[PDB]
């Protein structure tokens, strides 16, 4: 479960740079490795690489 | 100090198990994969790292 | 037997009859050699043996110490007692010696001028037998458990390699292409064997308890997956259709190539119709093996009944392939037997074991 935006607000900063919340960054990490792992398990990948 | 060692003969990681028979002052190191076995004397201060040490030394000496 | 000679002279029986009957009788009378010895050079256990397919004179032996010894099996002396002398040796002083145990060595079929050796040092080396120098090396990302060249291929010269990776590698000895792989296994591929009958048929046995037959020309994976029950316990193919209830660590096509003998770590050997992988339900009883790597076993050739010689603990169990009846135990080794190779010309056997001995079994009388 991805939480909504209010649990992880993207606070705006003195300029226009929108700083994201720690949860958003972490979901970025989970998403990237999930997508990358998905393409490996879908394809041929070493069992230790999949592990 | 790890107790499972890579075998010098088959290079299988953590495939070597060490048995310390203190009552007979002998350590026996055996690879599960290639079934290579080695026996060395041990003391009460000895450890599986010392038995694997004696095995590596015996291998290098015999291979001269 | 004088009946056999008389029938051959009088034309009552084809000479085929005497030849195969006497071959079978010789195999049944297999015993520890009375007057023969094999030179001892391996410092460690012998993991593999291979007598050359043409002229059956020279034998390769790979030891757990990484050396490869080349023996002459012919009794070039005049005595009845002789030792199979070692002609050549990739010893510890050779620049190209394997750093770890040699697990499979195989003469190049169709010619004795080249052989190959795969090791747990993640290399398949191709050696020129004359100069005794590595003609080529194929490196793998994971240790090699077995390899095999096709004993039949006049067209292709592929070496099928089974490593701890889940992929069967096909190394082209023609211009070196080790990129080809076969997908479909899930654990270490402990044995590989080309069909002696069909040029492009390869059987692969892996630790996932499955044996797959591939047409390597094909683009659509394995042809057949061997199933113990043939369909009694049928399920969508994700984990079912297992050849054994353990690791399948040995393959051997029969002499004609119409059947496949698979030995697994469930203490069972099974015989499979090589054309559709159906289990023939030949029993064989309990075949003790617990080897964590490939198990090398061979079948007889040129006999009235086909035999299979399987390492069985510190012994050689001889079974009848198509009936499963246990012939005998060749009992002369002191540790577990790793390999046995059958000389078909004279119905002889050479067994290598962990006791650093190669023992020769010859027919008695
Ligand atoms: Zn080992």
């Amino acid at each position: 479960p991805v939480p909504p935006l209010s649990v992880r607000p993207a606070v705006v900063m003195q300029g226009s740079a929108r700083n994201q919340d720690d949860l958003t960054h972490k979901l970025a990490d989970i998403v990237k490795i999930n997508n990358q792992l998905r393409r490996n398990e879908q394809n041929g990948a070493a069992a230790h690489v999949i592990a | 100090l790890e107790t499972q060692f890579t075998c010098p003969f088959c290079n299988h990681e953590k495939s070597c198990d060490v048995k310390m028979d203190r009552a007979r002052n002998t350590g026996v190191i055996s690879c599960t994969v290639c079934l290579e076995e080695f026996q060395t004397p041990i003391t009460y201060l000895s450890e599986p790292v010392d038995v694997y040490s004696d095995w590596i030394d015996a291998c290098e000496a015999a291979n001269q | 037997m004088l009946g056999f000679l008389s029938a051959r002279q009088t034309g009552l029986e084809d000479p085929l009859r005497l030849r195969r009957a006497e071959s079978t009788r010789r195999v049944l009378g297999l015993e520890l050699n009375k007057d023969r010895d094999v030179e001892r050079i391996h410092g460690g256990g012998i993991n593999t043996l291979d007598i050359e397919p043409v002229e059956g004179r020279y034998m390769l032996s790979g030891g757990s110490d990484g050396v490869i010894v080349l023996y002459d099996l012919e009794n070039s002396s005049r005595q009845s007692y002789y030792t199979c002398k070692a002609v050549c040796s990739i010893g510890r002083d050779h620049p190209d010696v394997h750093r770890y145990s040699v697990e499979t060595v195989q003469w190049y079929p169709h010619d004795t001028g080249m052989f190959t050796s795969s090791s747990f040092d993640k290399t398949l080396k191709v050696w020129d037998t004359n100069t005794l120098q590595t003609a080529d090396v194929f490196n793998f990302e994971e240790t090699v458990y077995s390899h095999h060249m096709s004993p039949v291929s006049t067209k292709h010269c592929l070496v099928a390699v089974g490593t701890r990776g889940p992929k069967v590698q096909l190394c082209d000895l023609k211009s070196g292409s080790c990129s080809h792989i076969l997908q479909g296994h899930r654990q270490e591929i402990l044995a590989v064997s080309w069909s002696p009958r069909y040029d492009y048929i390869l059987a692969t046995a892996s630790a996932d308890s499955r044996v797959k037959l591939w047409d390597v020309r094909r683009a659509s994976g394995c042809l057949i997956t061997l199933d113990q029950h043939n369909g009694k316990k049928s399920q969508a193919v994700e984990s079912a259709n297992t050849a054994h209830n353990g690791k399948v660590n040995g393959l051997c096509f029969t002499s004609d190539g119409l059947h496949l003998l698979t030995v697994g770590t469930d203490n069972r050997m099974r015989l499979w119709n090589s054309s559709n992988g159906e289990n023939t339900l030949v029993n064989y009883g309990k075949v003790c093996n617990n080897s964590k790597k490939g198990l090398k076993f061979t079948v007889s050739c040129g006999c009235s009944s086909e035999f299979v010689f399987v390492p069985y603990g510190s012994t050689i169990a001889v079974y009848t392939v198509y009936s499963g009846e246990q012939i005998t135990m060749l009992k002369g080794h002191y540790k577990t037997v790793d390999c046995c190779v059958f000389q078909s010309n004279f119905q002889e056997l050479y067994s290598g074991s962990r006791d650093c001995n190669i023992l020769a079994w010859v027919p008695s009388l």
